[PDB]
RNA sequence: ACCAUCGAAAGGGAAUCCGGUUAAGAUUCCGGAACCUGGAUAUGGAUUCUUCACGGUAACGUAACUGAAUGUGGAGACGUCGGCGCG
RNA sequence: GAACGCGCGAUACUCUUUGAACGCACAUUGCGCCCCUUGGUAUUCCAGGGGGCAAGCGU
């Protein structure tokens, strides 16, 4: 499946900065 | 029978299997 | 409901989340023609 | 000897037009279009016609009672009879093989 | 410590016509009074843009007569004629003549 | 859970027939007769002690005879040819 | 600019249908939705009118 749609894209991009 | 009428010029120029106008290129 | 904190074991499963995502994301993207995937079955 | 065609505007040999010939009272030929017509329901498992389910079109089950589109045992109106007495059978066969198989295991591991 | 839940979704969601204008004019031709006077039915020149209902609407409203029915074509010089027939209440002639 | 919309007057599709009538109109008008769909409602009957009905071994029959979410099945819905039977 | 009508637009010698053209479609006078209001027995139905519709496992 494709589960990413659990996350937008602004939630994504700011949790990927955090790393 | 390869044009008809155009709504936006009124002339017999609007390609039927093209959808476009010859004429004032609608839309 | 979840009352505990963790300090680095919610960033690692963080990062591990992210990187399920982009390889789901890659394979996803990739699969879109069958020779990868006949190619993936003699991988 | 008299010549009649289609009354509707469809000029071509069709499945949706059809034409009989039939002599009204004023003595003349004329032509009528007859509509398609209706299919027996089928089992859902095997497929027959289903037994005792009036024959009708898809709109015309919808002015009619509920006995003339069902029947009075279970699944009736959606499967004949032999594949609901095939599903009893079946399942409580399968119950009864979960239960032998149930208890062959609490034998098993009551070893250790 | 954080109170973070468990259950959460597996996908995101974001959180001018009158009664005046609808009849133009009756038709008075020779089929036309031959209809008046013989169907019991008014033949009625009308507007491109009214129909049935407004039709009936207008003869009851204009004339003071009960419409049994309306049927209306278009012509081909572009107008539009209504044949208007009344109960059997109304005598037609006597509309027309009225 | 999953994407607008367009694309057939020969594909799928709810339902109207006869008679008569004009200079030129007809399954459209007139006369008679009938169906389809949607809606609000009333009456009778059933829902049998008070609370969602019965019969037959069975195939099944009935004037009715509640049924949410959820999960399915049928009709729509489907190649061509040959002889035989029936209207 | 075009179409249809009586220089003009149903107020026609205010401004119809369009057009960059705008609710959606369109080679169709096809299909909707929303708000107010009026009439026909009318709380339900039917119709007319007016006016519109191109949060985060970040700090
Ligand atoms: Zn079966």
């Amino acid at each position: 499946l494709s589960r990413y749609v659990k996350w937008p894209e602004y939630v994504r991009v700011q949790r990927q900065k955090k790393i | 029978k390869s044009h008809t009428l155009c709504n936006r010029c009124g002339r017999r120029s609007f390609h039927v299997q093209k959808k476009t106008c010859s004429s004032c290129g609608y839309p | 409901m979840i009352k505990d904190k963790d300090s680095a074991a919610d960033a690692d499963d963080l990062e591990s989340e992210l990187n399920a995502m982009y390889s789901d994301y890659k394979t996803r993207r990739s699969e879109r023609d069958a020779k990868f995937r006949a190619k993936q079955a003699r991988g | 000897a008299q010549r009649v065609t289609f009354r509707r505007r469809n000029p071509y040999n069709t499945r949706s037009n059809k034409i009989k010939v039939v002599k009204t009272p004023g003595g003349i030929l004329r032509a009528q279009h007859v509509k398609k017509l209706a299919t027996r329901p089928k089992c859902g498992d095997c497929g027959s016609a289903l037994q005792g389910i009036s024959t009708l079109r898809p709109r015309q089950y919808a002015t009619v009672s509920k006995t003339h589109k069902t029947v009075s045992r279970a699944y009736g109106g959606s499967r004949c009879a032999n594949c609901v007495k095939e599903r009893i059978i079946r399942a409580f066969l399968i119950e009864e093989q979960k239960i032998v198989k149930k208890v062959v295991k609490e034998q098993t591991e009551a070893a250790k | 410590k954080k109170a973070l839940k468990v259950r959460t979704s597996a996908t995101f969601r974001l959180p001018r016509l009158d009664s005046y204008k609808v009849i133009e004019q009756p038709i008075t031709s020779e089929t036309a009074m031959k209809k008046v006077e013989d169907g019991n039915i008014l033949v009625f020149q009308v507007s491109m843009k009214a129909n049935k209902y407004q039709i009936k609407k207008a003869v009851k409203e204009l004339y003071e007569v009960d419409v049994l029915k309306v049927n209306t074509l278009v012509r081909p010089n572009g107008t539009k004629k209504a044949y208007v027939r009344l109960t059997a209440d109304y005598d037609a002639l006597d509309i027309a003549n009225r």
